[PDB]
């Protein structure tokens, strides 16, 4: 799976 | 099967879709984006293992921790960010944050 995402 | 639940996960509805709960059982339940974890949460801003819900006991208060997550596991009333690993008791009715979502545990 693809990396986590950060809240921006 | 014979395992059964000794409580719930419930996560609200909103605008990544609609709500959904999951079975919490003895022993460790993970939550994240893999869809092998116990609590699957198929969501860009959840870590592939973001959090541990270990249940020891139906009338214990179960542990939270989070897994090393990137954008957080947090308990609201009152406010409190949890560091990757330490224990958290949970209680019945504990309102989580797993990075932006919002979610309700609930004892059975």
């Amino acid at each position: 799976m693809e990396d986590t995402q950060a809240i921006d | 099967s014979n395992v059964e639940p000794v409580g719930r996960l419930h996560i609200f509805s909103g605008a990544h879709g609609p709500e959904k709960d999951f079975p919490l059982h003895l022993g460790k339940n993970v939550v994240g984006r893999m869809p092998d974890c116990s609590v699957a949460l198929p969501f860009p801003s959840i870590s592939k293992q973001h959090a541990e819900i270990e249940i020891l006991a139906w009338d214990k208060a179960p542990i939270l921790r989070d897994c090393g997550s990137l954008n957080g596991t947090q308990i609201l009333r009152p406010p409190k960010v949890l560091s990757p690993g330490v224990s958290h008791r949970l209680r019945d009715q504990e309102l989580i944050l797993f990075a932006d979502l919002l979610c309700q545990y609930h004892r059975l």
